[PDB]
């Protein structure tokens, strides 16, 4: 276990429920050895990077967040057992990597998160099945809200995601066609013909595409469009899953010999309570906005310190002293205003 | 009555929260009045009654139970204090547009008549209005009052197809003279922001959209000699509002010297056949205003920026020259109602009582002949504008104001006449009239149908 | 009731005068003989029609200059926009008191086609499926780098204050509020970017520089610039996709490369101490300098008269 990848729990018959986390798992399986890495089921509040997937390089005790950063870090610091128009292929991979993170992600949000009918039947139960008991009431609301903001520019809403229906389906088909048309040219199957992309881009493409096809949903508009109009992309996803992730990725080196047992390492009674209360604190009006910002900056320094940098110390001591002064003046005012004799008397006499 | 008998020792009930210093500054001169010892009941009995109203001005005591007792010559006065908190979370009627008013009030803080009123409002034409005010008398004088107010409101301007966001603080020094006038010197530093432009917004509104700060020192003088402010049937009213912004020590994005006056009056007429109060009166009104651009600095000579839509005057409406849409007078860019720099509005009405109804009733019939003008300053008079625009020298501004004032005299002013009924409700005046525009300029909006107006100020 | 009243209501008013003249400020700005494109610029720059410092406004300004349309530019703010954001176009007044409806950014190309000064198909032609992927390198990878460096980076604090908050108001209090809002807004966008954001902290979006990975944003821009240089190297012409004239793709890239060289090209002394290459230097060093020549060629077509574009 040279490195440990913190990802979401398995769902929909896939090793992870997140497109980026699933891509990171696929990249490690093909390149890294079986015993070199470990998969740990986690949540954004469990890792100091506040982002999933997150890699913890135990060799240097470094926290790396994001799929692009994880792949870049591995190339610069290859593990002992690592096996990853030449410039055109590299340039194409960069272009499609940015395209997937910018246009494929909002499309996936509409099918799973923005659609209230779809979210409440498949996505929401899946998230609760991979979290300790008090968390599904705080984390999925945050994930859905962030994912809904990603698909905000798409222009569609929950009502559209399913005569009102005579053009509602047209917008859904048009939005899916724009994203899927670009991806169909790449020919991710690595067969004869078509463009050629790096291994990292192929893993990222599968992560987004698998979450639009495999999940069984009450409103499978995306699955019908993908199968009906793009058989080549549907074939690629099934073939990739059947090889990289047989029987739903049960041979992956999950920590503690299981997907759910892996999360128990950082899901103790105290740790879970601390994660839950922090989420509640951020919702307190006019103070959460300030607690989360303080907490985000505190965790940012922790990640930067792990990377080898030397962040400047903060002024937390000054705020602590300043907070104490605020209590003293408030307490003095209460002690003075309350408990003092009345300013005037009931009977006032002048000679 | 004429018997000399000094009051000497006196005692006041119900002063358990107000400091003795507040009462000492009010009742000590009453004691010194008894030193004359000549016709006391003709001189000190009126003095206590005169000074009784001084206590009611602090608003700390309940005016309902303001009883006064008599004895021998000790004088006992019994008063009751108001509630220390009054969360008057209610709506508004007279100010119908006033929508709701969750006015919370902390009264009598620190013993003196201090008051922290944290009002909050939300309704039509005003998305939100949060006001925090702290008022306190100076040197124990109820007439002289000092107030510090912080506000953050987002008003709406449908006539100009935009909304204004206000954020600033004010420092007011209100004063009531012995004659009855009300001086008020206030310093304001607000941050105006024009946002929420309508799709039909004129280019003038778009050009003026943005952020600006106004640091101004304004003085208000009011002399209300009318018998009834809601239904003026006798007396007169003179109000003058002068504001200086951005000049000298005041720093801001706007620099001007705005002055607005207003003179009203009413003359009762008596029917020879009828006896007593006939109820028929003939009134009038006249409002003037000048907006003079000024440079930024301590010099009166220099380049001055033209006025913006935030500061320009707006004329027309039920509280303005009637017969026209709200802001229906002055320059109009397309459909938006841009403001003007100078204006002059007049009114000639005649209140009449309805038949078979006593004159004491608030209901009256009014026939008005409201008229007004509103022009905007421009640099057409100057020979040639420099390369860097929006910068008029002292000569150009002075010539522009003279031309603007001269535009008022030539040509018939925008005139509308009509009849209607007026309700003199004490909180606010309600008026419903049938108007008919007679003379107006092209692009101005006049209403020929029924017009409903409610408020405290009318022309 | 309506019919008897209508025959009398048209009698009034009796006298109608000419409309009142508009204010001086309105008469000096809104009056003109050419369509005015409102962009983020300075008073001196707008006089010569120099490129705007806003990448969003520069993209549309460049396209209008490639469409031979005769127009002028005037500095403005996002509040005056018909869509809530610049740029936008106001056609010249037909009457001193009446003006046509404003043209939004989306309709800019349609307006330029109706007022020749033609065949503007290349300026708005649909891109091939492969070219759509490379477009995401500009609208997402390069945009986040510009937003992070201009707003979140304390190094460009003086530039950000001078470009945006200084002309807004002279009040030191309002300027501070505006700076806070600008940085908070930029942080929300750079956060909706799997390149360097994606952190989940609460039910509200991340609006601070501490919730954004600067290294990931910087690395994505460096990869994007190399990829875009390779794509241009494939073309046999001086433009993308082997076109004889610049199109929408070139204007989209020029709106970022020009501003990076003009403003973000700092001195090597600061970069050496910081250990990070500036945005302007990466543009010149991308590939074999292909992106540097493209910016100069794009300037030499849309702004042939300008000669102070070095930095
Ligand atoms: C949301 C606010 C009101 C906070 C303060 C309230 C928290 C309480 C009510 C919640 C938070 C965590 C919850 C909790 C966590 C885990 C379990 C284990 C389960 O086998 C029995 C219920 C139990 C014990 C529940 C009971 C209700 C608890 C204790
Ligand atoms: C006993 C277990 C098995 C389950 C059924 C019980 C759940 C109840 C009793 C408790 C457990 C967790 C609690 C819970 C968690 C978190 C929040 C978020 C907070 O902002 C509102 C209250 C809310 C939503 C509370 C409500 C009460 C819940 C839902
Ligand atoms: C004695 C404890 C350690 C045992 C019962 C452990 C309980 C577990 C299930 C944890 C999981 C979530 C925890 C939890 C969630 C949130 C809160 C709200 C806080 O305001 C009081 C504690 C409380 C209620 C704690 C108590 C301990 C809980 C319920
Ligand atoms: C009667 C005494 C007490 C003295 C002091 C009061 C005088 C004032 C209140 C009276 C005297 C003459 C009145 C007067 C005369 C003529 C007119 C013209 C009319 O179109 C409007 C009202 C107006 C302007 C009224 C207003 C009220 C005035 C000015
Ligand atoms: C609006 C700007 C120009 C500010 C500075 C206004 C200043 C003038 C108009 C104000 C400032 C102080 C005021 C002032 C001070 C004191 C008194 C004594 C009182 O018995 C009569 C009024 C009088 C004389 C008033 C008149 C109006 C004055 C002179
Ligand atoms: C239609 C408008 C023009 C009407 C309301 C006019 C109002 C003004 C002109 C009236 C209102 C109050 C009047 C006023 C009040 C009191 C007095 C005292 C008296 O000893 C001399 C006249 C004098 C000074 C008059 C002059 C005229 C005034 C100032
Ligand atoms: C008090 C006695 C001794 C004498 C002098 C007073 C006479 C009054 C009735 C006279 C004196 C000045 C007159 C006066 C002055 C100016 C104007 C302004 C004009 O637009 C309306 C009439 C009005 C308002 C008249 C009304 C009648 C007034 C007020
Ligand atoms: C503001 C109030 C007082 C209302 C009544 C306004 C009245 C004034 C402005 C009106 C009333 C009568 C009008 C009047 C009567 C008759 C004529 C003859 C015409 O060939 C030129 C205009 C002229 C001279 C106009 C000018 C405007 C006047 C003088
Ligand atoms: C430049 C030279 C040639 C001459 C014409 C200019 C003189 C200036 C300095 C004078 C002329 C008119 C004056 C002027 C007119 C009117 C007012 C309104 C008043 O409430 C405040 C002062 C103010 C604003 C003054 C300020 C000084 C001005 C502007
Ligand atoms: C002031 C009261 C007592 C009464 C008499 C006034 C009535 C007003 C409404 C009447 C009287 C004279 C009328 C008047 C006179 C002359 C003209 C010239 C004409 O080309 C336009 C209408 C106009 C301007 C009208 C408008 C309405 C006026 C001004
Ligand atoms: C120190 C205490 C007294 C401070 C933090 C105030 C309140 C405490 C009790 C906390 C505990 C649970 C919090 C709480 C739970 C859930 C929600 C739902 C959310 O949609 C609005 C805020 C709200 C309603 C917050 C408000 C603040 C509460 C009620
Ligand atoms: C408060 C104001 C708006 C009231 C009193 C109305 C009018 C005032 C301004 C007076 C002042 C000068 C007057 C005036 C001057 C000269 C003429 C030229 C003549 O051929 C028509 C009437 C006309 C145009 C009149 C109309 C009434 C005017 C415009």
């Amino acid at each position: 276990g040279a490195v440990q990848l913190h990802v979401w729990g398995p769902a929909f018959g896939l090793p992870s429920i997140d497109a980026e986390c699933l891509a990171a798992i696929a990249y490690l399986a093909q390149t890294l050895g079986s015993a070199d890495y470990q998969l740990i089921q986690s949540s954004p509040s469990a890792v100091p990077t506040q982002h999933l997937p997150t890699l913890y390089d135990s060799r240097t005790s470094t926290w790396i967040g994001g799929f692009t950063s994880i792949t870049a870090h591995l190339h610069t610091h290859p593990p002992p057992t690592f096996q990853s128009t030449a410039a055109s292929a590299t340039a194409d991979g960069t272009a499609y990597t940015a395209f997937l993170s910018a246009h494929a992600a909002p499309l996936l949000a509409l099918s799973l998160y923005v659609s209230s009918a779809n979210y409440g039947a498949a996505t929401r139960p899946a998230y609760s099945a991979v979290l300790p008991l008090p968390l599904p009431w705080t984390e999925p609301p945050a994930v859905r809200a962030a994912m809904a903001r990603r698909a905000a520019h798409l222009g569609l809403s929950s009502l559209d995601a399913d005569t009102p229906e005579q053009k509602s389906r047209i917008r859904l088909e048009e939005a899916a066609r724009e994203v899927l048309d670009v991806l169909a040219e790449v020919d991710w199957a690595a067969g004869g013909g078509g463009r050629q992309v790096a291994a990292e881009v192929r893993c990222l493409a599968f992560g987004y595409l698998a979450l639009m096809l495999l999940p069984d949903v009450p409103r499978p508009w995306l699955r019908e469009i993908m199968e009906g109009r793009y058989p080549a992309l549907c074939t690629f996803v099934r073939d990739f899953r059947a090889r990289v992730f047989p029987q739903g990725g049960k041979l992956l080196p999950w920590a503690d010999g299981g997907a759910q047992a892996s999360a128990s390492a950082s899901a103790s009674a105290s740790a879970v309570a601390l994660r839950f209360v922090r989420a509640v604190m951020a919702e307190v009006p006019l103070v959460g906005e300030w607690w989360s910002r303080w907490w985000t900056a505190r965790k940012k320094r922790e990640v930067l310190a792990s990377k080898g940098a030397k962040p400047a110390p903060s002024n937390d001591l000054l705020l602590l002293l300043g907070a104490g002064l605020g209590l003293t003046v408030v307490g003095a005012g209460v002690f003075f205003y309350r408990g003092l004799p009345p300013f005037g008397e009931a009977v006032q006499v002048w000679r | 009555i004429l018997t000399p008998a000094s009051i000497s020792t006196l005692e006041v009930h119900g002063a358990t929260n107000t400091r003795r210093s507040l009462l000492d500054q009010i009742f000590k001169p009453v004691l010194e009045d008894t030193a004359a010892a000549g016709t006391t009941l003709g001189q000190v009995l009126d003095r206590v009654g005169a000074a009784t109203k001084k206590l009611a001005r602090f608003d700390i005591f309940k005016e309902e139970g303001f009883g006064v007792f008599l004895s021998e010559l000790d004088i006992s006065i019994r008063v009751k204090e108001k509630s220390r908190l009054v969360f008057s979370a209610g709506t508004d009627f007279g100010n119908a547009e006033g929508s709701a008013y969750t006015n919370a009030v902390v009264r009598n803080i620190f013993g003196g008549a201090e008051t922290l009123t944290v009002n909050a409002s939300t309704g039509t034409r005003t998305r939100s209005a949060y006001n925090a005010t702290f008022s306190t008398p100076i040197n124990g004088n109820p007439d002289l009052r000092l107030s510090v107010e912080a506000l953050r409101s987002a008003t709406q301007k449908p006539w100009a197809s935009h909304e204004e966001h206000l954020t600033g603080a004010n420092l007011r020094l209100a004063w009531l003279t012995e004659k009855g006038d009300t001086h008020a010197l206030a310093y304001s530093s607000v941050w105006r922001q024009l946002t929420g432009l309508a799709p039909t917004a004129s280019p003038t509104v778009r050009a003026d959209a943005g952020d600006s700060l106004k640091s101004s020192l304004t003085h208000t003088f009011t002399r209300d000699r009318r018998d009834n402010p809601m239904l003026p049937q006798s007396g007169y009213l003179f109000r003058s509002v002068s504001e200086l912004a951005g000049w000298g020590p005041l720093n801001g994005d706007v620099s001007f010297a705005k002055t607005e006056v207003e003179a009203s009056g009413a003359l009762p007429v008596a029917i020879p056949g009828l006896a007593g109060k006939s109820g028929v009166s003939v009134g009038g009104g006249l409002r003037l205003g000048v907006l003079y651009p000024l440079p930024l600095g301590y010099s009166l000579t220099g380049a001055a920026q033209p006025s913006r839509i935030n500061d320009r005057f707006q004329l027309g409406g039920p509280n303005d020259v009637r017969g026209f849409k709200i802001g229906g007078l002055g320059p109009h860019d397309g459909v938006d109602a841009v403001g003007g720099d100078v204006f002059a509005a007049g009114s000639v009405n005649a209140l009449l009582p309805l038949p078979r109804t006593g004159p004491d009733s608030p209901l009256r019939l009014q026939l008005y002949a409201n008229a007004g003008r509103l022009v905007a300053l421009n640099s057409k008079g100057t020979d040639k504008e420099g390369k860097e625009g929006l910068a008029m020298d002292s000569a150009a501004v002075f010539k522009g104001v003279k031309s603007a004032v001269g535009k008022l005299t030539n040509g018939i002013p925008s005139l509308a006449a009509g009849v209607g009924l007026v309700y003199a409700h004490p909180v606010a005046r309600f008026e419903l009239n049938f108007s008919l525009p007679l003379v107006l300029r092209r692009g101005e909006e006049g209403r020929k149908g029924l017009q409903v107006g409610v408020g405290i100020s009318f022309l | 009731i309506p019919r008897p009243l209508q025959r009398l209501f048209d009698y009034f008013p009796l006298r109608i005068y000419e409309p009142n003249e508009l204010p001086e400020r309105s008469q000096q700005l809104t009056s003109g003989d050419l369509p005015t494109l409102y962009v983020f610029s300075t008073d001196s720059d707008a006089r010569l029609g120099l490129p705007s410092f806003n990448p969003g406004c520069l993209k549309w300004q460049t396209l209008l200059r490639l469409a031979n349309l005769d127009f002028r530019i005037l500095p403005s703010t996002n509040h005056s926009s018909p869509t809530g954001s610049l740029p936008f176009l106001l056609p010249p007044r037909t009457s001193p008191t009446a003006s046509p409806a404003p043209i939004p950014a989306s309709g800019l190309l349609s307006f330029a086609r109706k007022n020749p000064w033609l065949d503007l198909g290349h300026l708005d032609a649909d891109l091939p499926p492969r070219a759509q992927a490379y477009l995401a390198l500009i609208t997402h990878s390069l945009r986040n780098a510009w937003l992070c460096a201009l707003y979140l980076d304390p190094t460009h604090d003086a530039l950000l204050r001078r470009l945006y908050v200084d002309p807004a108001s002279s009040s030191r209090a309002v300027r501070a509020a505006l700076l806070h809002q600008l940085r908070r807004a930029a942080a929300e966008q750079v956060a909706t970017a799997s390149s360097g954001g994606g952190k989940i902290v609460s039910l509200a979006p991340v609006d601070s520089a501490d919730g954004i990975d600067e290294e990931a944003v910087y690395r994505s821009a460096r990869d994007a610039l190399d990829a875009l240089a390779s794509l241009l190297r494939e073309s046999e012409t001086a433009w993308f996709f082997g076109t004889e004239r610049p199109g929408s793709f070139d204007a989209a890239l020029f709106s970022y490369t020009h501003l990076m060289v003009e403003y973000m090209s700092e001195e090597e002394d600061t970069e050496s101490a910081k250990g990070r290459v500036s945005l302007g230097r990466m543009v010149k060093e991308a590939g074999n300098g292909e992106l540097a020549e493209h910016r100069e060629r794009m300037l030499g077509v849309a702004w042939p008269e300008w000669d102070g574009y070095r930095r």
